[PDB]
């Protein structure tokens, strides 16, 4: 997982490109192209 | 096993053969742990899916209050192109009565677009973790798509101060909730409360 | 005597004239009060029964 | 003097009616607006009852005679579980509410079982703080008979149960057992009416006891004076911020924080601490006010 | 001060037979509480017996004979002890100390 | 101070329970939906699955063509046979399969006759006794109308009408009748006389609840659109258990609303939510009962139950008086107005009361509908509103069509129905029309309205739905304590 | 379903018959169960409820939910036997062997029910 | 006696296919309302709630019990590939 990758949300399958990683409250968060934070454990890499 | 005393509402029910609760009323369970929020006192919400959750929590040993919203039916006025049919809202006194509880359990319906905006308006004034009990399978991300704080899927620009802490699907309005759903709700409350 | 009850008699000659004064003590027997708020602001009451104080 | 009734009408021009009630010296004990109709529990002097009936019929309102709209009732259920709470117990509480009373569900910690049922001292005192207690028991004669130790309180008592007739040394109303449906059959309605009649008779008897040696000030006017003086009572989030009992009041504010303010309230020419017993309540650390009689 | 609460049938007796109970002495003050009289009470005496309460005015016929009907002023909570259809007539609250101190020699004279 | 996020509370009245007229039961509005109420479904099922066959031509064929002698013993044997064959048992043709008896427990073949001597030596198990079920005068009237004729009532299983449509019932009954005839009298399985039996039982002696609607309407027989108002009046059995004419007319109104306005119009010719609050307005609270009792009191005070002959003046007087009273009641009591919030509900209730009053004054059903239409156009001027637009189509042409004699517009109100050209589309009219047709005869104390055979057939105590007190049965169904047939749980897996 | 209650208390019999019917209706279990018999022994606190189903684990879970609903609250010690007929004994005391024997008798009686 | 045959007839009886291209064209041109795959998804949600017994944002309206119509669905299909893959797969 890194900026510019392609990820999909496992629960719904929304496709987007990772914009930035913005840790908060000692917890990793992933920002996609839809300006929505996600969780790395609920995201996985696709090619 | 400890005594549980409820402050019954001060107003009576809906007629003779009707429901026992009244719209826009609050019944404090003294020690404030959980508040169950019912959209209306009607048969679609009261005693079929709501008092069942109430007695499940009260059986688990956790005191429960039940609040019936004055205007719980419909969609908020802030929904796209406004509301239709009816307007959903939360009163400041209702918000204050909710906010003195450790956790909130709220029962929602079928349509996803209604549930997301209703939850957003509800959490605009509620600052405690809440559990959404709905029928439809709704993902714990569509709330974040419109700005709601969510435990797993946070939004970049949060428009609410309340956190949707759990979503439970498969509870139908006006129908008896099976023991499995009650057990799931109790486990979520216990693990997200203490 | 425009209105009469078992507790007071009221006068309605000036029922739309405002006053902004509060004197909330007991409305005892034969007390003269002026209602200062509401639909009947300005009515003059004379009480025939000992009643409690009122903010209005 | 002040007979308490319930007015059911619309919200349109209700403010004028409230002004009339204030003018004649009545008090609005309860107010609730549902959508367009408002229910008001009002205490007005007896000499203005016909005047108020005439006024109500002008607004197309309805007067309902509430024989219990001055008391708070402790409905005692063995538990708050699915067996008793969501049905029967609510029916009893709501039927009590239908006649003006203020109910409180009391779910005993160890009330269930036959030989394992027990009642704590704290629950006993909490029940005793009320005016009358209604017990909602099961539907087996042996189980009820082997459960009399539960109903040990020096408060008027009405016991409800399944069997039509019981042999306990208390008032008993039959055909109201542990059920699972809403009470809507004719027999069940009749049993509810019988329970209401029993509690009404006990309350009227206690009213005569109180009328032998009347309190120095009525509880309703005392509540009105407290509302006028104390400015924290409109910030109470409880269902009934001040409860009107038979011979006192229940103030739902913290005792440790507000007992000194409550006691130092001057009514008439007396200080409240000299005419009433202000004490902490077992009910969520609230303030309980018990009026003294004119004898002392 | 006594006060009639339960209608039943004994209050109808009392209504005019209280003046017949005028100037009557205390009969007993035993565990069956303090009873006065004793004057005729023609109300049908039922062996069926109903529970009574602390300081409750009772017109029970002590001995199931119409002529010996006692003005039994109950002091303690009495369970099934007495007879009569339903002796419960009223409740004593005012002047409870007077009824407690009342002895056999003392009478109620004027009612 | 204006907070746009407070919202607006709505629907307070709809949260309160709905009482049912002349009962003491309170039910939710959701439980009065025809899909959620098993009692309304069973009402329609019982009406749909009923076919009356005159077993007199068949007896004549057996006597004069096949040389077979027909006696009460042979009729008893035939009844025994058909009660086994009609549910789906096998009588001839070795090696058949049979339907499960658990699915056809509601299937009965009953016999009634106006001949007392023949009814005397008949097995009381299969006999619908007119003498026992009807009072003496009503029994005599029904026997005089029916005559010395024998009829068979076939109630095919409800499952048959639920899987299939309503056109199945007559054919089912005809096949089973023919089979039972050829196996009970030991005849050849197929000859000319068999065709005579089949034709008799298929159309010559058959009585259908509803006629077919071919063409534009496109529906088979025994559908609610084919049931005339007099037939539905005769289905309701309050006339033989009560002497209150208003009560009889109002039970017919309740049944007509629940059948036509709910089932036929909100499902057969519409969909989705349907018209529940349009129909329940006529049988939930005593509003219509109070208006009808006022109409009867007024009529008996100035005219009498049949004291006048139908003229225009009496129609104007009674309809105007009742309409003015009903609208004054709506004005005086806001509870009544908020109960009947829609204008259509109010218009239908007031017009039904006016028509019932005119019928109780004159004893004529067409005068009743004339009064109904006068009430509608007077309501319109009183409140400057009638109902949803599209409601007063038939109410505008009504006055002209009520006493018309032209081919497309003339029909006695008993012979009218949902297929009457004006009545074919709009809700809020048909059940009240059936009630007016019944009230035309309740005024005269008649035993029946249009068909004595239907009245006797639905007086059967073995029907699943009790037609003596339709509102009580509707309330029972709303409270989930009505047992309905047509369920198939013996052939289904455990859930 | 078939509902019958064996109790010497008149009011208890009718009330608990209504309770059994309501608990069956709430779980939508009426058409999936052939018989439901309850034996009430209140003098010695224990109750027996037997279930004969028509003809998976979800159905069994619904059946135990039905037992939990019907049984009185105070009877918390419960044990069940499942051999195509589910029978459970509930009491506030530890289960005795005679109660289990009564349970198996009810189970065998329910098996031959037809 | 066979529920399979009864359901075979039931499934055929309760099926109606309606084309939605004239409706979209009338919405776009005459009514001045934009039609997008998101709006099509919204309409599909609405019709799926409303087809069995539902009443949209109207609690005061009588509705059929949801468990009574668990077999009711509203589905969509199209010969347009791009529109097909832009639509929700829940009801396609
Ligand atoms: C909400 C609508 C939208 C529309 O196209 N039709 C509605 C709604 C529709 C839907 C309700 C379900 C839903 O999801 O919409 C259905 C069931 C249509 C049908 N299949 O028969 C219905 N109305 Ni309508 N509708 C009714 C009624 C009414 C009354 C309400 C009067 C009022 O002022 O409150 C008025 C008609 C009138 O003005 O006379 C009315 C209007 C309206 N009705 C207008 C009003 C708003 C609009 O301008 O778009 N209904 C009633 O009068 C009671 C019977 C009720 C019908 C369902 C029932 O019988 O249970 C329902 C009948
Ligand atoms: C089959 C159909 O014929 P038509 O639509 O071709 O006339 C016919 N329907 C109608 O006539 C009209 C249907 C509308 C339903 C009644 C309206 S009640 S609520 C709407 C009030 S309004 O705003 O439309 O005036 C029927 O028999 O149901």
């Amino acid at each position: 997982i890194e900026i510019g990758s392609y990820v999909r949300y496992i629960n719904t399958g929304t496709h987007g490109t990772v914009k930035a990683i913005e840790p908060k409250n000692d917890e990793e968060w992933v920002l996609l192209e839809n300006d929505i934070y996600y969780r790395p454990e609920l995201l996985e890499l696709v090619e | 096993r400890k005594e549980q005393i409820v402050d019954c509402r001060a107003v009576m029910g809906l007629g003779e053969g009707g429901g026992l609760a009244q719209r826009g009323t609050f019944a404090e369970g003294l020690r404030n742990d959980v508040v169950v929020v019912a959209m209306s006192p009607g048969r679609r919400h009261i005693t079929k899916p709501v008092c069942e959750i109430t007695y499940g929590i009260r059986e688990a040993g956790i005191q429960t209050s039940v609040l019936v919203l004055d205007a719980g039916g419909g969609i908020p006025s802030d929904a796209p192109q406004g509301s239709l049919g009816s307007t959903f809202g939360l009163k400041p006194e209702e918000a204050k009565q909710v906010n003195r509880h450790k956790l909130c359990v709220i029962h929602f319906g079928n349509v996803k677009s209604h549930i997301i905006y209703k939850a957003r308006l509800f959490l605009k004034y509620v600052d405690i973790p809440t559990i959404i009990v709905c029928q439809t399978p709704v993902d714990m991300e569509d709330f974040a798509a419109i700005g709601i704080k969510t435990k797993n899927v946070m939004p970049l620009e949060s428009k609410t101060e309340g956190k949707i802490v759990e979503i439970i699907t498969g509870v139908i309005r006006g129908e008896s909730a099976p023991q499995k759903k009650i057990d799931e709700i109790i486990e979520s409350i216990k693990k997200h409360l203490g | 005597i425009s209105e009469n009850t078992n507790t007071y008699v009221a006068d309605c000659r000036l029922q739309t004239l405002f006053i902004d004064e509060e004197n909330p003590e007991d409305r005892d027997r034969g007390t003269i009060t002026v209602r200062n708020i509401g639909n009947g602001v300005g009515k003059v009451y004379i009480y025939q029964e000992s009643r409690a104080s009122s903010l209005s | 003097m002040y007979q308490i009734i319930r007015y059911e009408g619309g919200v349109y021009k209700n403010n004028i009616l409230k002004e009339w009630i204030e003018d004649v010296g009545g008090f609005i004990i309860q107010e609730h607006v549902m959508q367009l109709d408002v229910y008001m529990t009002i205490a007005i002097p007896q000499n203005e009852i016909e005047n108020f009936k005439e006024e109500a019929k002008k607004y197309k309102g309805k007067i309902v005679e509430t024989p219990l709209a001055g008391i708070e009732i402790a409905i005692v259920s063995p538990s708050l579980s699915r067996h008793h709470l969501p049905h029967i117990a609510c029916d009893v509480s709501e039927y009590v509410r239908k006649f003006g009373a203020k109910p409180n569900m009391i779910g005993l910690a160890h009330g269930a079982g036959k030989n394992i049922s027990e009642i704590r001292e704290k629950e006993k005192r909490l029940i005793q703080e009320h005016d009358i207690a209604i017990y909602v028991m099961g539907n087996f004669e042996s189980c009820i008979l082997d459960k009399t130790h539960l109903f040990k309180v020096d408060i008027p008592l009405v016991v409800t149960g399944g069997p039509e007739t019981l042999d306990i040394p208390y008032t008993y109303v039959g055909n109201l057992g542990r059920r699972a449906q809403r009470l809507r059959k004719g027999e069940e309605i009749r049993a509810l009416r019988q329970m209401i009649d029993e509690v009404t008779k006990k309350i009227n008897d206690k009213r005569m006891e109180l009328s032998y040696d009347p309190p120095i000030i009525p509880p309703v006017v005392l509540k009105d004076e407290i509302e006028k003086r104390i400015d924290e009572v409109r910030g109470i989030l409880a269902p009934m911020p001040i409860v009107t009992q038979l011979d006192g009041l229940r103030i739902k504010m913290d005792y440790d924080r507000n007992h000194e303010e409550i006691e130092n309230v001057k009514i008439g020419k007396y200080l409240l601490k000299d005419i009433a017993y202000v004490t902490r309540s077992e009910m969520k650390n609230y303030i309980l006010i018990k009026l003294k009689s004119t004898s002392e | 001060v006594v006060g009639i609460t339960e209608e039943n049938e004994t209050v109808d007796f009392w209504n005019k037979n209280y003046k017949s109970f005028e100037d009557k002495s205390l009969i007993w003050k035993s565990i069956s509480d303090v009873s006065f009289g004793s004057i005729e009470i023609p109300l049908p005496v039922s062996s069926v017996k109903q529970n009574f309460k602390k300081w409750d005015v009772v017109l029970s016929v002590s001995g199931l004979d119409t002529s010996e009907g006692n003005l039994i002023f109950v002091q303690r909570d009495v369970l099934e002890l007495y007879g009569l259809e339903n002796p419960k007539i009223g409740i004593l609250i005012g002047g409870k100390r007077v009824l407690k101190t009342l002895t056999a020699d003392d009478r109620i004279i004027s009612i | 101070l204006y907070n746009p996020d407070i919202g607006v509370p709505l629907g307070q009245r709809k949260l309160m329970p709905y009482k049912l007229s002349n009962t003491d039961d309170y039910c939710e509005g959701d439980d009065l939906h025809f899909l959620n109420n098993a009692a309304i479904q069973q009402l329609w099922d019982d009406i749909r699955r009923t076919v009356i066959v005159g077993m007199d031509t068949a007896h004549s064929v057996l006597e004069k063509r096949l040389g077979v002698e027909v006696t009460p013993e042979t009729i008893n044997e035939y009844m025994h046979t058909i009660n086994h064959s009609l549910p789906g048992g096998a009588v001839v043709q070795e090696h058949m399969v049979e339907v499960h008896p658990s699915l056809a427990w509601d299937c009965y073949a009953r016999i009634f006759t106006g001949d007392d001597e023949l009814a005397d030596e008949l097995d009381s198990r299969f006999l619908i006794d007119i003498n026992k079920l009807f009072p003496e005068e009503q029994a005599e009237t029904l026997k005089a109308a029916i005559g010395k004729k024998t009829y068979q009532v076939s109630r095919v299983p409800s499952l048959v009408g639920r899987v299939c449509d309503g056109g199945t019932i007559s054919r089912w009954s005809a096949m089973q009748i023919g089979m039972s005839f050829i196996t009970a009298y030991k005849l050849c399985a197929g000859e000319a006389a068999t065709a005579d039996f089949s034709y008799a039982s298929k159309h010559a002696d058959v009585i259908q609840m509803g006629n077919a609607l071919p063409g534009r309407r496109a529906r088979g027989p025994n559908e609610p659109g084919g049931i005339r108002f007099g037939i539905l009046s005769d289905v309701v059995q309050t006339t033989r258990v009560s002497e209150d004419p208003v009560e009889q007319s109002l039970e017919v109104v309740a049944t007509g609303a629940a059948l036509y306005d709910q089932i036929w119009l909100g499902a057969y010719m519409s969909g989705g939510i349907g018209f529940t609050q349009y129909a329940t307005a006529s049988y939930t609270d005593d509003i219509l009962d109070d208006f009808s009792y006022y109409a009867l009191d007024y009529v008996e005070k100035k005219y009498g139950r049949m004291g006048t002959k139908a003229t225009m003046d009496v129609v104007e007087d009674v309809a105007g008086e009742v309409t003015l009273y009903a609208l004054e009641q709506y004005d005086d009591y806001p509870a009544l107005l908020e109960d009947h919030f829609g204008g259509s509900q109010r218009a239908a209730v007031a017009a039904a009361a006016s028509g019932i009053g005119v019928c109780m004054a004159t004893g004529n059903s067409n005068a009743g509908v004339n009064g109904w239409y006068l009430s509608q156009i007077l309501h319109k001027e009183y409140h400057s509103r009638l109902g949803f637009y599209g409601y007063d189509l038939q109410d505008q042409c009504g006055a002209s069509n009520s006493l018309a004699i032209r081919n497309d517009e003339a029909a006695p109100l008993e012979l009218r129905g949902p297929n009457y050209p004006n009545y074919a589309m709009n809700v809020g009219h048909q059940g009240e029309y059936a009630g007016i047709a019944q009230a035309a005869h309740s005024a005269r104390g008649d035993a029946f309205a249009l068909n004595p055979l239907v009245k006797v057939a639905f007086a059967d105590p073995m029907l699943v739905f009790d037609f003596s007190k339709p509102r009580k049965e509707i309330a029972r169904g709303a409270l989930r304590e009505f047992e309905a047939a047509g369920e198939r749980d013996v052939i289904l897996p455990a859930k | 379903a078939y509902i019958d209650v064996e109790c010497n208390d008149e009011a208890g019999k009718a009330i608990y018959e209504r309770i059994i019917q309501t608990s069956l209706e709430d779980l939508v279990l009426g058409k999936s169960i052939i018989k439901a018999k309850m034996i009430c022994k209140q003098d010695v606190p224990y109750f027996i409820i037997g279930i004969l189903p028509k003809s998976k684990e979800d159905f069994i879970d619904r059946v135990l939910d039905f037992m939990n609903r019907v049984f009185p609250e105070g009877m918390r010690i419960r044990k069940t036997i499942r051999d195509k007929t589910i029978v459970m004994v509930a009491s506030e005391k530890p289960i005795e062997e005679e109660w289990m024997n009564e349970a198996v008798k009810l189970q065998e009686e329910l098996k031959i029910f037809k």
